[PDB]
DNA sequence: TCCTCTTGTCAGGCCGGAATAACTCCCTATAATGCG
DNA sequence: AGGGAGTTATTCCGGCCTGACAAGAGGA
């Protein structure tokens, strides 16, 4: 996303910076959603959703 | 922006196409609802209301 | 700007602009066609009724608009008023965390306060009131204090 | 913001009329009356004045606000605040 | 002052907006003149332009016949100067060889001659025929024979934009010819301090050979002398007019016959057409005042009603035998409306939809 | 046992023909002629 | 008094092309 950057890279170009360009990278994106969908981190943008 | 793009993700935030418009009471006024008039134009299909 | 149903609201300075720019475009083709000098210089005095029309409108024959009777505001116009500054002179500026009601005596009052109604006082300083709600944390964001207030 | 003072008053001459001026309104037209869009180059004009929304061209090959400076090669309108076409 | 209805009074406040009001009163000037002249304060131009149409009084039939008269015999004029000069009928086979050979098309070039396909490509083949045995022949005769190719090239009619191409073309060669004489002639006489009466003398006429050239140079004089410092420049200038004329071919005073004669047609020409429109101009504000309530101004109005006129004028014929006021009308007409349609709405709507509405 | 790496098929963006709008060249032939 | 023949632009349906998401198996 373009979260404190400008334009957001896809998978590819992101692999690419970290050189490591394959699933393992859309499969961590994944991974941290899946573990912060978990409450009390996400109590504070559970009540913050509108 | 984009961090909506990822509070979307997140907590599964399918975005409603459609924006709200609905006539609400003036504030600070209580009554009761007396009467209630329709029109409709020649064409569309009437509401089961009216 | 569109108002809503179709209809539309417009500055009457497109209007001027848009005399001046056809005169000019077809003084431009009269001038490509080599016409008589006559007609030229009819169009010469048409652009220059136009431009003066368009800085201050009202020194000639007060070029009034399509059917409507008023005459059009012109930019001279636009800027002076009544006194001179419209907005910027009396009146006035509207202005923000305002409130206004009718007075009433309430003799127990003391020399240097005055009774103020609830409603306007919560109207006033709502956002005063979400600093403080959040604050204190009672509240997780701004929309919650919102909410709470409602 | 700048913080001035001394206000000059004088004389526009022609060429710093140019100056401030960043395109020719040659066409009187305003709107296209079917799509509300901009005619170009009317004296309403988004390649002259500014984008009509937001960080987005006219013809809509650039909605991203990761473009702000290119300028759409088919319509000639900067990607840019809206707030622009109050001052060009 | 700014008094009241009918003058009342009270209120003392007028002295406040008198000092409002300053002293600098060239005004008073201002108004003892003008109302002292009588000239008429004409500010509204339907005066002005009432006037200056009041000038010219109304051109009869038997007028107006003359002067179309005179609008033919100017184009014929140009037209036959147009036929002599050798470089104007290649670029046409150029052209119709073009249309022929499928590289064009065959309404492009003509839109019928004058006393069928077939008929224009036989033409055209014995025009190739007698274009080329007078080219051949140049070496008196060729100038007769050239002659006669012209007259029968007075034939052709072309399409009105061949025409004013072909105008131009020679047009564009007569500019390269007269600037480039013009700037050989300025910088001899006043870089060289060429005496302007000798310079008449000897270097008038011809324009062409180094007669007056090597008479200058041998002239003995201190700039003759100079004269080699830039004598390539001007001899090279010298030259490539003289290839022009070996373009040209002919002389260099036909160039000037030429030049004159389609100035002068041309001048015949527009002459008579301004006489017409000034002639009806009456009939074009008459037509006007049908339309002025579309939300445009008059003025505006008899401006479009000018233009078709002008246009109206230029492609009347006479010859059909009815009367130029009715023909004219049309077009006024026309003009009028799809002015009044175009510029009059704000948000502007094609012309069929106003038509529907 | 838990965490990580692999093959494959759907989905969304893009280009070609088509079909409804617009803009210019044909517009013309009894005569009509100052007016706001 | 608006009739039109021809042409180009612009939206729209039909079909091509590359990212992205799912399910399982193998390694530390
Ligand atoms: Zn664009």
């Amino acid at each position: 996303f373009g979260i404190d950057m400008n334009t957001d890279y896809t998978l590819e170009e992101v692999g690419k910076q970290f050189d490591v360009t394959r699933e393992r990278i859309r499969q961590i994106e994944a991974k941290a959603l899946r573990k912060l969908r978990h409450p009390s981190r996400s109590e504070v943008l559970r009540s913050f959703l509108d | 922006t984009p961090e909506e793009k990822l509070l979307r993700a997140i907590f599964g935030e399918k975005a409603s196409d459609v924006k709200d418009s609905s006539l609400r009471v003036p504030n600070g006024v209580s009554g009761t609802v007396i009467d209630v008039q329709v029109f409709t134009r020649d064409g569309v299909e009437k509401d089961k209301r009216a | 700007v569109p108002l809503d149903g179709g209809r539309f609201a417009t500055s009457d300075l497109n209007d001027l602009y848009r005399r001046v720019i056809n005169r000019n475009n077809r003084l431009k083709r009269l001038l490509d066609l080599a016409a008589p000098d006559i007609i030229v210089r009819n169009e010469k005095r048409m652009l220059q009724e136009a431009v003066d029309a368009l800085l201050d409108n009202g020194r000639r024959g007060r070029a009034i608009t399509g059917s409507n009777k008023r005459p059009l505001k012109s930019l001279a116009d636009m800027i002076k008023g009544k006194q001179g500054r419209f907005r910027q002179n009396l009146l006035g500026k509207r202005v923000d965390y305002s409130g206004r009601s009718v007075i009433t005596v309430g003799p127990y009052l003391r020399l240097h306060q005055c009774g103020l109604p609830k409603k306007m006082a919560l109207e006033l300083f709502k956002p005063f009131i979400y600093g403080k709600l959040e604050l204190r944390g009672l509240a997780t964001t701004i929309k919650a204090a919102k909410k709470m207030v409602e | 913001t700048e913080e001035f003072d001394a206000i000059k008053i004088a004389l526009a001459s022609p060429d710093m009329i140019r100056s401030w001026s960043f395109g020719e309104v040659k066409k009187p037209e305003t709107i296209n009356y079917r799509t509300f869009k901009p005619e170009r180059d009317g004296l309403f004009c988004a390649r002259i004045f500014g984008p009509v929304k937001d960080y987005e061209c006219l013809c809509g090959k650039y909605k991203r606000l990761k473009h702000r400076g290119v300028i759409c090669e088919k319509c000639g309108v900067e990607v840019t605040q809206t707030k622009v076409r109050r001052e060009r | 002052i700014q008094v009241m209805e009918e003058a009342p009074d009270a209120d003392d406040l007028m002295l406040a907006e008198n000092t409002a009001d300053e002293d600098a009163a060239e005004a008073a000037a201002q108004v003892l003149s003008s109302v002292e002249s009588e000239i008429g304060r004409t500010t509204d131009p339907v005066r002005m332009y009432m006037r200056e149409m009041g000038t010219v009084e109304l051109l009869t039939r038997e007028g107006e016949i003359d002067i179309a008269k005179r609008i033919e015999d100017g184009i014929n004029q140009v037209q036959c100067s147009v036929a002599e000069y050798p470089e104007a009928i290649t670029y046409l086979l150029e052209q119709y060889d073009r249309v022929e050979a499928e590289e064009a098309r065959l309404s492009d070039l003509i839109t019928g001659f004058v006393d069928d396909p077939e008929l224009a490509r036989e033409k055209f083949a014995e025009l190739r025929a007698q274009y080329v045995v007078t080219r051949d022949t140049i070496k008196a005769t060729a100038q007769e024979e050239i002659l006669k190719l012209s007259e029968v090239f007075k034939q052709f009619r072309l399409v009105p934009k061949q025409f004013d191409y072909l105008v131009n073309s020679m047009r564009v060669m007569m500019d390269r010819v007269r600037t480039q004489e013009r700037l050989i002639m300025k910088l001899c006489v006043e870089q060289c301090k060429m005496p302007k009466k000798n310079f008449i003398t000897l270097f008038t006429g011809n324009e062409t050979s180094d007669t007056w050239f090597n008479a200058a140079i041998a002239m003995n004089k201190p700039w003759s002398e100079k004269l080699h410092d830039v004598s390539e420049e001007v001899h090279r200038a010298l030259q490539k007019l003289q290839q022009i004329e070996e373009e040209t071919g002919l002389t260099i005073e036909q160039v000037k016959d030429i030049n004159r004669r389609m100035s002068i047609g041309e001048a015949k020409a527009r002459r008579a057409k301004k006489e017409m429109v000034e002639a009806n101009l009456r009939l074009v504000i008459s037509i006007a005042k049908k339309y002025t309530n579309r939300g445009l101004q008059f003025l505006d109005l008899i401006q479009e009603g000018n233009i078709g006129l002008m246009k109206a004028v230029d492609k009347f014929e006479y010859r059909r035998g009815y009367k130029f006021s009715t023909y004219a009308t049309w077009w006024i007409r026309q003009a009028i409306t799809r002015s009044i349609a175009d510029q009059a709405r704000t948000i502007r709507i094609p012309v069929h939809m106003i038509e529907t509405i």
